[PDB]
């Protein structure tokens, strides 16, 4: 998976730690499926690049690109399991119904500050 | 750092060789090849600038069929051209040709490349001699080898796995010959000498394995298993660590006193390993009892001087010592008076490995047992008879006669091990 | 006041090489010769070691001697190569051979002359120069016979000047020739009466240094030498550079030369820090000094608690306090009374420079007159002896032009510096 | 010293030197190193010595710092090396008109990134009625103004045309 | 007969490496064109790096 | 700058000179045509190659070499094959009439018409060397040419150039294999000459060189072309101070002074190592320790010549590839500690190293390895008293009753010749011996 290392590598230090989840944008915005000329120019209009031999790498491993499995890959592949579960279980107690839709007061109400060192620290 | 230098002498040492590479090579990971597809490996492979790896090992017969084997199979990308060497012409169960006629024009270059190794070595924790003594060569070179590694190296750590005769199976009339003439060899110049006969694996194969057909291959399988479950301690981090030195300044009470027992357990199979629930006080008990002992020396018969258990996997100190209190209370098996605590543990995060064409199932949790008990003396006193019943109106002698060794060496071989168990049973009588 | 230097052999070459990198480094003066430095207190006394051309841009004032024109060549295609000048390697054609008698004899005699001429014209160059200094090997053939023939036409010519000589003296386990103890013996007489001040240098120290001072794995000779260039530079700052109190060479002399023979000194240079133990220490005069009385951060291979310190001085660069700066150094005196000399009261010299070398908030350079390096010509004069009892190696100095009465009074000349310095580590008031 | 290396020749132009060095340097391209003489003499001007200047930046008709030296490679040295430099360094010039200006970065990105070029020059240029006949350029850059990329690659005119046919 | 003897051959080539046939593909490693032996460490960092 | 002029005299020495000089081409990148490969037809060179091959305008170099054999094969051989274009005409003097393993034959009778040619050839060749180091002179005493026109040679160039330092790597009769009969006489005959009118001497016996390739090199059928493709890349080892860049370079005089005691005592014992195949060369550590145990062992020199068995007198290590100096310094420790071999008790020291940057090259169709780093060491210790006490039983066994003494005296060599000869090996043991005895 060395173009998903360098697609997720790129990201974070063009766009910051943090704020992954914009390449998650611009891929929910692209259609499923998606054509691979649309996914290059959305996907890249966020300053993320890949090689011509990493594009090709993904076209073959993936005219259409499966827009969803790439995200599932995105997400997936870069975790140990025990992320992989860590995570899942974020996002099971996030949303309860399994209905991929993520809202500011339940995210409010089921993200904790308290037990953050620094805020200890005060 | 931490470095262990392996020898392995005879048929039966070459075999039991081979088995322990293959389980480390997959303990470490390491392919055939010799690179992978942490300075783990340092103890028993040497790193190359290749990305590949070379083990720490000795292979040498006076005959050429396992070292060619050796050559020409899996392991020739592994195994250095040279360390492995070739004889000329073996001993064929002679000692007195093993160590004096056709063994000295081969030990000494056997000594070049112990050395060439030894400096390799930076922090050589000690040496590792897999031999069987009933054997011609196994005795023969394993004498002058060990006795010239003592002059070079002085006190040096030597752990010598011997397979001693068993006492109702034996594939040579000379073996108890052998085994006479070399205990003495095994007794001067070994720091410890471990039990490894046949027939008690045999036995454990056959029952608790349940195999209807094993074979040499699946009991030098278990040797192996139980030499690398000895020696992970150096090689993996653990809870509680034992080095070379570390378990010989406690199983060697005194210098005439360190021929010690062996056994392993769980040696489970594939169909009885997921049903049973293997707990520390569960596999102790089972190490404890004689049917899981790898030696044809039952632990009722004898009091054990000292007890040294290599844990490995998740065991916890908090149930060894629960296992401890319990093989306490319980009399099955009964210590020495002198000896009040009587026990050693060594306990490492690492699970013992399982490797391919063996039989064992892998358990997160196993035990390798190695023991001082006065029981020792029994097998001896099988071994004496064994050779008086043949030496007393001198027998297979002529062979050993013509090739460079006086008569007299015979009585004093004997004389020696008669003082072996003149020891054992005074050390073991109590105050 | 001005300082000429002198390489001789490849290890004074490499030596020089490195020193000259160093300080144009702390000058600011690139290989192209132009100044290019932040801070105008470079320029300010620039001309210690400096000398510029009509174009505006400074060239070393430095003097190049070999027999072998390979350490030369190699010097010229070094990164800062270009910047000595041409006329100033004074090389020949046939090598010394590691031969005292072939540099100091036939074939340094040939050489030593355009040698001094360059030297002469250097020197009448500057306004009036405070001295000299050499670098070079006495175990090498043309780094010592060479050397010590330049240390005594120059001291002719120049009587009154400062002479520092740099002298990597090396160490049996380390040792790389053979003649190794001729060589050094034949040179360490010249250096006794010739020298206002030798500066020894030990490459088993260099390498202990490097190894657990330093905790680098494998640092080639081109970081050996960059430790004795920072002693150089820093032992030379305080004629660059201003300070709250300020010395030179001549004052290291007069406080560090008790008696005419006492000048060999071991060298010591403070802080040295591993990358990974650079923020785990704090740097201050407090740390300093520890370490620079320590053992293993002594750059000379003879043992300091043997013997009784009979002078020493601490050259400090950078803005610091006058207080920690002495009453530690009392403090140190107070709680090490045993190992410094009783009948001389406060063996320590210090001097302090505004200016620390570059990368370094504060630094100090150790230079101590203690008695205990007469291990170092003691054991350099067994060996000596132990080839001379059966005349072995002797055929080339004899067939060179050497005399075995000359040879005698080389050790007798050994025999009496070792003698001196075991008399007063011994003697009591 | 055997090894593979390509050869240039080189100009310094010291300060105050009324001519250039005119030397050549040998780069390892297996490893970083560099070594240099002059052309007339041939004296070691500098040793062997490793430097982190990459290689694709070694092309002729490029300048670099060896140790606060200006060098500038002027054109190759042998046949060898020009047939090496031609299958591996191969440059190229891409025009980019003034209605892809919004994206100019965005299109120098994907010269570096997506394309794998590496930019040895970019420059913008006004398009004169002249030049335009006299340097052969499209007629619809005519009194605009263009930016230039000189770009070495692998397959440098393949890459370009690639790009151009990506890229509006 | 000695026209008989040209078909006789060599029982041994003269300069023969006695070689067992390793896997030098898989290995990665070409014989002929690596440079066999152990690169020499390089001690990250130097003297001018660390003052 | 740094010239040194090879002398290649008998067949042995004919033929590894042709081992060495396609060495060292193939080292400075010379085509067997005499110039450089077209390709890399760099107009400015390096003086890297000046110590070896002259320069010509038209840019073909032309090796500092003097073939010399009576016999006209071997010459005509190096004429007719690949090195002729390399090679020039002249320097590659030839005779007419074979001297026939006789050393007085060689030296008193047919020696005479071709010496004075050879002499103008080397001045020749030493006139156009401005900064000769010396010369090395490649030749096996075992035979006639190599030992009486040898002897000859080295004679005049004593008397000719003074003090030039002289190597000569000569091969001397292995212990117990030996190809020919007379091979004891010409040897004790020509160690008279090797003595006075030779600086320094290097012991090259054929059957160590066997063994070696036999128990290293992994060959069942070695040949004089492995001997002296092994004797080349040893001279390379041991020239490449001067001719590449290093962290220690060394010359000829550097080491000559450190290697030679006293004047009498210069013969000296040559190793090499590691000397492996690609098969087995990765499979050990090859680390500068451990091929400096290598060479220290007795079965990785080049000569059957036990050090145990006798006493070093002074050692020189010429590393070459990615040493380093401290590991240099650790392994001379460690040779310290080793108390099997042992140094003689007024020589404390004992050690020169030199380290080249320059790692050995392999040659195209060949058997050996290329290596990350080498180290060739060159010893002068107690233990060659031991081969001198083999050749001189040898040769008072040959001469107990005048076997062969016809040929020698029918040449114009008196009888009285093979005594003093006798006498001066056996007062070269007698030195060595006192030498090597304890204070
Ligand atoms: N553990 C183990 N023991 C073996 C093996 N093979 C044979 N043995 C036993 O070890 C004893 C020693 O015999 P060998 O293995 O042939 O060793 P040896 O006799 O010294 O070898 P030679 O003298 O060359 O024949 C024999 O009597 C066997 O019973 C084996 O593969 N593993
Ligand atoms: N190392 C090496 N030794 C050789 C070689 N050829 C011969 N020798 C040995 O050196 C000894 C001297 O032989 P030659 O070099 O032929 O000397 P020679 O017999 O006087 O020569 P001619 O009189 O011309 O035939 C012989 O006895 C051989 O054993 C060789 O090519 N390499
Ligand atoms: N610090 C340092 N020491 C060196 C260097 N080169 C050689 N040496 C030492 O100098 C000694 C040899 O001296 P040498 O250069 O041969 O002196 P010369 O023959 O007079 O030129 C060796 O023992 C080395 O330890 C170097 O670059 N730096
Ligand atoms: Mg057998
Ligand atoms: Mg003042
Ligand atoms: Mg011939």
């Amino acid at each position: 998976k060395p173009f998903l290392a360098d697609i997720l590598n790129k990201a974070a230090e063009r766009l910051g730690h943090k704020q992954l989840w914009r390449v998650a944008s611009q891929l929910e915005r692209l259609p499923s499926p998606a054509s691979a000329d649309v996914a290059r120019d959305a996907l890249r209009d966020i300053c993320v690049f890949l090689s011509d031999e990493d594009y090709a790498h993904m076209c073959e491993t993936y005219r259409m690109i499966d827009t969803a499995a790439l995200i599932e890959s995105l997400s997936t592949a870069p975790l140990t399991p025990r992320r992989r579960h860590v995570v899942n279980l974020a996002v099971h107690k996030l949303d309860p119904n399994a209905t991929g839709i993520i809202s500011y007061i339940t995210l409010s109400d089921h993200y904790d500050v308290l037990r953050h060192p620094e805020v200890r620290n005060g | 750092m931490r470095e262990a230098i392996c020898i392995h002498i005879g048929q039966a040492g070459c075999q039991v060789g081979n088995a322990c590479w293959e389980l480390f090579c997959l303990e470490h990971g390491i392919q055939p090849d010799g690179s992978m597809p942490d300075d783990a490996f340092n103890t028993f492979f040497s790193e190359t600038g290749a990305g590949k790896h070379v083990p720490r090992c000795l292979f040498l017969d006076l005959e050429p069929t396992v070292v060619d084997e050796v050559r020409t199979g899996t392991y020739r990308q592994l195994f250095n051209p040279e360390q492995l060497v070739s004889g000329k012409e073996d001993a064929a169960n002679n000692y007195a040709r093993g160590h004096y006629t056709i063994g000295k024009e081969i030990v000494d270059l056997a000594l070049d490349r112990i050395r060439k190794l030894a400096d390799n070595c930076t922090g050589l924790q000690g040496f590792m001699v897999f031999h069987a003594v009933g054997g011609g060569t196994g005795s023969g070179l394993g004498a002058l080898l060990l006795e010239r590694l003592s002059v070079d190296y002085g006190k040096k750590s030597k752990l010598g796995y011997t397979v001693y005769p068993s006492p109702q199976v034996s594939t040579a009339v000379v073996e108890p010959y052998n085994c006479v003439l070399s205990t003495h060899s095994l007794l001067e110049h070994t720091d410890v000498a471990t039990m490894l006969d046949n027939e008690a694996i045999y036995d454990l194969t056959r029952r608790s394995l349940d195999i209807e057909r094993p074979s040499y291959t699946n009991v030098n399988r278990l040797i192996g298993q139980v030499v690398s479950s000895l020696t992970a301690s150096l090689r993996f981090d653990g809870a509680l660590n034992v080095d070379l030195t570390e378990f010989q300044t406690n199983l060697v009470p005194y210098p005439r006193i360190h021929f010690v027992l062996t056994s392993y357990a769980p040696v489970v199979s594939a169909e009885k390993a997921y049903h049973e629930q293997l707990s520390v006080a569960d596999i102790t008990n089972s190490v404890f009892e004689p049917a899981g002992m790898l030696t044809k020396c039952d632990p009722r018969h004898g009091k054990y001087m000292s007890c040294c258990l290599m844990y490995r996997g998740d065991v916890v100190p908090k149930d060894v010592n629960a296992a401890i209190a319990t093989i306490k209370t319980k009399r099955t098996i009964q210590f020495v008076d002198w000896c009040p605590t009587g026990f050693k543990c060594g306990i490492n995060y690492q699970p013992p490995t399982v490797v391919p064409g063996g039989d064992l199932a892998k358990v997160q949790r196993a035990v390798c047992m190695i023991a001082n008990s006065t029981a020792i003396a029994e097998v001896f006193a099988r071994i004496d008879h064994k050779f008086d019943l043949m030496y007393s109106k001198r027998a297979f002698v002529h062979w050993y006669v013509g090739e460079g060794m006086e008569e007299g060496e015979f009585s004093e071989a004997r004389e020696d091990l008669a003082a072996l168990e003149k020891d054992y049973e005074e050390v073991g009588a109590e105050s | 006041r001005e300082i000429v230097s002198c390489q001789a052999g490849q290890c004074g070459n490499q030596i020089g090489s490195k020193f000259w990198e160093v300080i144009s480094d702390e000058h600011g003066v690139d290989p192209t010769g132009t100044y290019q430095g932040d801070s105008d207190l470079q320029l300010e006394r620039i001309n210690v070691y400096f000398d510029e051309s009509s174009g505006g841009r400074y060239v070393p004032r430095a003097v190049l001697m070999d027999l072998e024109p390979g350490t030369m060549d190699s010097v010229r295609a070094g990164p800062y190569g270009q910047l000595f000048r041409p006329d100033n390697f004074i090389f020949g054609q046939s090598g010394a051979g590691n031969n005292w008698a072939k540099g100091h004899y036939t074939e340094g005699a040939e050489l030593i002359d355009s040698v001094l001429d360059v030297c002469r014209k250097e020197a009448e160059s500057c306004d009036c120069l405070q001295g000299f200094q050499l670098s070079h090997s006495l175990g090498g053939g043309t780094g010592s016979g060479m050397g010590t023939l330049l240390i005594s036409k120059l001291r002719e010519e120049y009587p009154d000047r400062i002479m520092m000589t740099f002298s990597v003296i090396p160490s049996p386990r380390v040792s790389d020739t053979v003649v190794e103890p001729y060589n050094t013996t034949l040179s360490v007489h010249q250096l006794v009466e010739n020298s206002d001040e030798s500066m020894c240098i030990d490459n088993e120290a260099l390498y202990d240094i490097c190894f657990r001072t330093l905790k680098l794995t494998t640092p080639t000779f081109g970081d050996l030498n960059h430790l004795v260039a920072a002693v150089m530079s820093g032992v030379t700052c305080c004629l660059r550079f201003p300070g709250q109190l300020n010395s030179d060479l001549r004052k290291l002399a007069v406080n560090l030369v008790p008696f005419p023979r006492l000048h060999f000194f071991m060298m010591g240079f403070a802080p040295l820090t591993s990358r990974g133990s650079q923020q785990y220490r704090g740097l201050s005069v407090a740390e300093l000094t520890q370490q620079m009385f320590d053992a293993k951060n002594m750059m000379q291979a003879a043992d300091p608690r043997h013997g009784r310190y009979l002078t020493a001085s601490a050259l400090f660069r950078g803005r610091m306090s006058t207080k920690e700066v002495d009453e530690q150094m009392l403090n140190v005196q107070n709680k090490n009374s045993s190992y410094f000399i009783e009948w001389i009261p406060n063996n320590i010299k210090s001097s302090i420079c505004d200016i620390p070398p570059k990368g370094l908030k504060m630094s100090v350079t150790f230079i101590g007159n203690n008695t205990c390096i007469q291990e170092m010509f003691r054991r350099v004069g067994e060996q000596f002896t132990g080839m001379f009892r059966r005349k072995a190696f002797l055929h080339w100095y004899t067939g060179e032009g050497m005399d075995e009465m000359e040879f005698t009074e080389a050790e007798s000349n050994m025999n009496d510096l070792v003698s001196e310095y075991q008399q007063y580590q011994d003697a009591t008031v | 010293t055997l090894d593979s290396r390509m050869a240039f020749h080189a100009q310094q132009q010291d300060p105050g030197a009324p001519q250039p060095r005119q030397l050549i340097l040998r780069y390892f391209y297996e490893s970083g190193t560099v070594e240099l003489m002059e052309v007339p003499s041939g004296r070691l001007y500098l040793k062997r010595t490793a430097v982190d200047i990459p290689a694709s930046s070694f092309t002729v008709g490029s300048t670099v710092m060896l140790f606060g030296k200006a060098t500038t490679i002027t054109a190759f040295a042998d046949e060898v090396t020009r047939q090496l430099c031609a299958q591996c360094s191969e440059s190229t010039t891409v025009v980019i008109t003034e209605e892809a200006f919004p994206s100019l970065g965005r299109y120098l990105a994907m010269l570096t990134e997506e394309c794998c070029f590496t930019i040895t020059d970019v420059e913008m240029v006004w398009v004169q009625r002249e030049t335009i006949s006299s340097f052969n350029l499209p007629e619809k850059l005519a009194d605009t103004r263009i930016v230039v990329v000189l770009c070495t690659r692998k397959k440098a005119v393949e890459k370009g045309f690639a790009f151009v046919e990506r890229t509006t | 007969v000695m026209a008989g003897y040209r078909s006789v051959d060599v029982l041994h080539p003269v300069g023969e490496q006695l070689t067992r046939n390793y896997d030098w593909e898989s290995a990665g490693i070409d014989p002929t064109q690596y440079r066999f032996g152990k690169r020499s460490t390089s001690s990250d960092g130097t003297t001018a790096t660390a003052l």
